RNA sequence: ACGAGACUCUGGCAUGCUAACUAGUUACGCGACCGGUCGGCGUAACUUCUUAGAGGGACAAGUGGCGUUCAGCCACCCGAGAUUGAGCAAUAACAGGUCUGUGAUGCCCUUAGAUGUCCGGGGCUGCACGCGCGCUACACUGACUGGCUCAGCGUGUGCCUACCCUACGCCGGCAGGCGCGGGUAACCCGUUGAACCCCAUUCGUGAUGGGGAUCGGGGAUUGCAAUUAUUC
């Protein structure tokens, strides 16, 4: 059928349609280290220095990348590429090579599969916020 | 761009700077001494550099050593390998003062 | 890109003697009509820049701006760029002498005193002509 | 051949494009569009001399993205404060004199025009034209 | 056209789910294509009041809450069958509306 | 006169124009969602109306 | 504090002394069996009972227990 | 404290202070800013002028720090 | 036997399920040349982002240590998570507050302006902090490219609501007094109509550009007054 979960984190999402195609090196369709906010631009250069040029000649990952928030939209591209390699290798040859590159990527950094569960908590009685209380007079 | 062995920056900071004792409040009346205590590296780093960062920020507000060049001095006197840091000298002299409790 | 610009021993624009201690090209702290959006209008209508080396420079910009602002109605623009339209003590945007009086020029003491106004006592005694609250907060504004 | 309006980044290729559109010289400047307050949050204004192209950039991006809009609903996207003294903040807007006169100075550029349901919209001939400038500069000096 | 939409609104999800499942079962018994239950974002009605009838005591509040769950099912059939299938003796509390497009 | 006085300079902020639909009282009104009850009567009748305390 | 309330303790003891052979040392299987042969009106309480049942069988595997 | 340092430029004091950057192995923004007692923006301008003549390869521009590298 | 716990709501996780012409796919595609997907319209993938339901999932479950080797405690891989908020909440009591919430009330009593009415009619909000709650970030970090990060909780109209939320065009410079439409709402405001933090107006140090000291204008949201609380 069609198995497609793409990449997402916190709030943002990189829809990663994985199929055969050109599959050039592009982030938001843009060059290697060229992103306008200019903050976390190295995170993708690392793996492609190990395998070689032949390996990305047939992996087209068409990404709809939407979402404001750096720690969301960044750190979701790493999740997306991890899942892209995982699915490609699992479906094509065997899960041992997927085992290997997933091993290096995930044991390399824990925080792809795990997102921050922290979120703004509820405001309560008699206070300006969640924990603070109004000044008590005597 | 250093050209030399790059380890110098990491290994030229603290191995002689690192505070190896502090102390704690005394009795019910009196503050002229302080009972000696020392820790495994974890709490000594906790307490000593908490007070270091706090003092550096409370006093070094409006800093001539301001960011876009605030890598060199602290990355050379942060990790290990020297006795040259200044709030560290304060805490080391008070460390000797506390060490006198034996 | 370096300039042989010399130490500015004397900085006179409006006939007074103050020594700008800090850097140059923004000694307009005493100049009352150049900067921000009106200066940006002048810049877009003038097409000039300062691509030379900073640190030490010259300040013809403010002179030119105020000189053209002597008669700022040439374009027939209803002028909301100026300091005091509709104003008392000068019909048009004319020129008057002596500085050190801008606060007085924003609080015209003659007409308010002569109209016998309680808002006049707000203006004159140092009270709040708009009415900020004074007892603990609003201790800046009349002190 | 062929490039897409949302494939690659924008700053430098629009730098070349707006440089060409400012060096054209056929744009006789409207004389009541610069004195504009616009917004309070800005302590200054753009001096690129493609400033009319800057409010045009707002219109272009925020009408390509979500159609049927003017230049007031184009910013929901910088939330937080507008600390404006005594009254609280507000939500972005657009000066309509600026829009009138960019419309009067935008005939023949084939960029944008009044749509049939309020606001602005990309002209079909102009849409082909802008895709064509993108592709031509891609083949010539920017994306080859 | 046969474009008929049924809008169901209720304050509880058990009865609403029962009625939607019954409607889907009735439509699917007959050779009748029905677009599945579209779940609306269940607007929540909150009202926060002071607990005390007087103004004395610590400031304590009641946060009353009403949840309104709403579903849409769209299908294509003659109105005789929709009149047949609406008559299922819907349990009380489930507002049902039938509209034509 | 009745027609020479009524709706001449409008009561665009009438506060005595509303009262609790249960006890005819003018204070503590809850006009949200068209309840038009004072807060005490609303706390009395909330369970019957359909508002429940979940949190 | 992870102290088990007497409700889960009594329920686990009854389960294990009535269904000793079905249960084992695996939490998943004990949970499933507790689903099968008891009515626990809460999923959290069922999980707590299953966990204490696993603990109790670990106790019993090395000797008798008084309860 | 008005800084009245060697800033004045005459026929003899001009060509004696603006030639310290390109003539030392150890050149860093820290030394020129907090130790050389003259504005570091002059050093930035000197580095940019050296860049203009093809000595280095510019990468990006900033208001405090200058990014260049060479590959020859 | 109550209370605690359980429980209810609420987050935090599902490359699983249930499927959505209102927000999100489309290569039997036109709005493209010197073989990189191109926004009123283009929506026979049972959906990943969104919505919400049926379930799953966490149990001190695994391991090590301490402990009667009991109840338990500590640490560590594995994990979305190794106690997220709250709500409910015993017995016995205060002469606690409420008769100004109530045709909820016992007793006893005022004016002939029944607090029956009279958009009749200067009752404040002043400034010895006599007191209490508040309106309250300290320079590269303090601030400007409608600048490519960014919201989410919710509200919204013809039964006494003819006092709803507003898009778009009025162009003195944009909220706006005039028109013309949408929305009883996942449908329109709205991808939330003069936005944060950030950005060479810039300070290589700091009483300056860097942050507002009474306090005047350009057009006034349009309110029986506003000043004796509306208004950029």
């Amino acid at each position: 059928q069609s198995v497609q979960v793409f990449g997402r984190k916190k709030t943002a999402t990189a829809v990663a349609h994985c199929k055969r195609g050109n599959g050039l090196i592009k982030v938001n369709g843009r060059p290697l280290e060229m992103i306008e906010p200019r903050t976390l631009q190295y995170k993708l250069l690392e793996p492609v220095l190990l395998l070689g040029k032949e390996r990305f000649a047939g992996v087209d990952i068409r990404v709809r990348v939407k979402g404001g928030g750096h720690v969301a939209q960044i750190y979701a591209i790493r999740q997306s590429i991890s899942k892209a390699l995982v699915a490609y290798y699992q479906k094509y040859v065997d899960e041992a090579s997927k085992k290997e590159i997933k091993d290096i990527l995930i044991q390399y950094d824990r925080t792809l599969l795990v997102a921050d569960p922290r979120r703004c908590e509820s405001k309560k009685f008699g206070g300006p916020g969640a924990r603070a209380r109004y000044q008590k007079s005597y | 761009l250093t050209g030399e062995n790059p380890l110098q920056v990491l290994v030229n900071a603290i191995i002689n700077s690192g505070p190896r004792e502090d102390s704690t409040r005394i009795g019910r009346a009196g503050t002229v001494r302080r009972q000696a205590v020392d820790v495994s590296p974890l709490r000594r780093v906790n307490q000593a550099i908490w007070l270091l960062c706090t003092g550096a920020r409370e006093a070094a507000f409006r800093n001539i050593k301001t960011i876009a060049e605030c890598l060199a001095d602290e990355l050379i006197n942060a990790a290990k390998g020297s006795s040259n840091s200044y709030a560290i000298k304060k805490k080391d002299e008070l460390e000797r003062v506390a060490k006198s409790n034996r | 890109l370096v300039i042989p610009e010399k130490f500015q021993h004397i900085l006179r624009v409006l006939n007074t003697n103050i020594d700008g201690r800090r850097k140059i090209a923004f000694a307009i702290t005493a100049i009352k009509g150049v900067g921000r959006r009106y200066a940006h209008v002048v810049l877009r209508k003038a097409d000039i820049d300062l691509t030379k080396r900073a640190g030490e420079l010259t300040e013809d910009e403010v002179e030119r701006v105020i000189t053209i602002m002597q008669n700022p109605r040439q374009y027939k623009i209803p002028d909301w760029f100026l300091n005091r339209q509709k104003d008392v003590k000068d019909g048009k945007y004319s020129q008057v002498l002596a500085n050190g009086l801008d606060n007085k020029l924003r609080e015209d003491l003659e007409r308010l005193k002569k109209i016998r106004a309680h808002r006049g006592l707000r203006h004159f005694w140092g009270l709040r002509v708009r009415g900020q609250h004074t007892k603990t907060t609003g201790r800046r504004g009349r002190t | 051949p062929g490039v897409t309006v949302k494939d690659v980044n924008q700053q430098e290729f629009v730098r070349a494009l707006a440089a060409f559109l400012k060096k054209s010289g056929k744009l006789k400047v409207p004389e009541w569009v610069d004195t504009v307050k616009l917004a309070k949050h800005k302590e200054l204004a753009p001096y690129d001399e493609n400033w009319f192209y800057t409010r045009a950039a707002s219109t272009a991006r925020h009408l390509y993205l979500r159609g049927g809009a003017g230049v007031g609903s184009m910013t929901k996207i910088y939330g937080g404060r507008q600390r404006n003294g005594v009254m609280p903040s507000h939500f972005s807007r657009g000066s309509k004199s600026v829009a009138r006169r960019v419309l009067q100075a935008l005939e023949g550029l084939k960029m944008v025009e009044k749509d049939q349901d309020g606001g602005r919209k990309l002209t079909p001939q102009g849409q082909r034209d802008l895709d064509r400038i993108a592709g031509q500069v891609a083949a010539a000096n920017k994306k080859h | 056209i046969h474009r008929i939409r049924i809008t169901l609104t209720s304050r509880n999800v058990k009865s609403l789910e029962k009625v939607c499942a019954d409607l889907i079962r009735g439509a699917k018994e007959k050779n009748l294509k029905v677009k599945g239950p579209v779940r609306m974002p269940t607007k929540t009605l909150r009202i926060t009041t002071r607990k005390t009838p007087c103004g004395e005591g610590s400031k304590t509040w009641d946060r009353f809450q009403m949840r309104i769950h709403k579903r849409l099912i769209d299908l294509h059939s003659p109105s005789e069958i929709v009149k047949q299938i609406t008559s299922i003796s819907i349990e009380p509390g489930v507002e049902v509306e039938v509209t034509i497009a | 006169g009745h027609q020479q006085l009524y709706w001449s300079h409008p009561r665009k902020f009438g506060q005595g124009s509303r009262s609790c639909r249960v006890c005819s009282n003018r204070h503590g009104l809850i006009r949200k969602y068209g309840l038009n009850m004072c807060r005490q009567c609303f706390r009395q009748y909330a369970k019957d109306i359909g508002f429940i305390k979940l949190d | 504090g992870r102290v088990r309330t007497k409700t889960v303790k009594k329920a686990a003891r009854v389960i294990i002394e009535k269904y000793y052979t079905r249960l084992g040392n695996d939490f998943h299987t004990n949970k499933r069996v507790c689903e099968e042969i008891a009515i626990i009106p809460s999923k959290k309480l069922r999980n707590k009972i299953a966990g204490y049942v696993t603990h109790l069988m670990k106790r019993i595997q090395r000797g008798p227990v008084r309860g | 404290d008005k800084l009245n340092n060697l800033v004045l430029f005459d026929k003899a004091t001009y060509d004696k202070l603006c030639k310290e950057v390109p003539n030392y192995k150890l050149i860093t923004p820290a030394v020129v800013s907090e130790r050389l007692k003259i504005r570091g923006s002059l050093a930035r301008a000197a580095l940019q002028e050296l860049l203009s003549k093809g000595l280095i390869k510019l990468v990006s521009k900033h208001r405090a720090q200058v990014i260049y590298t060479r590959n020859t």
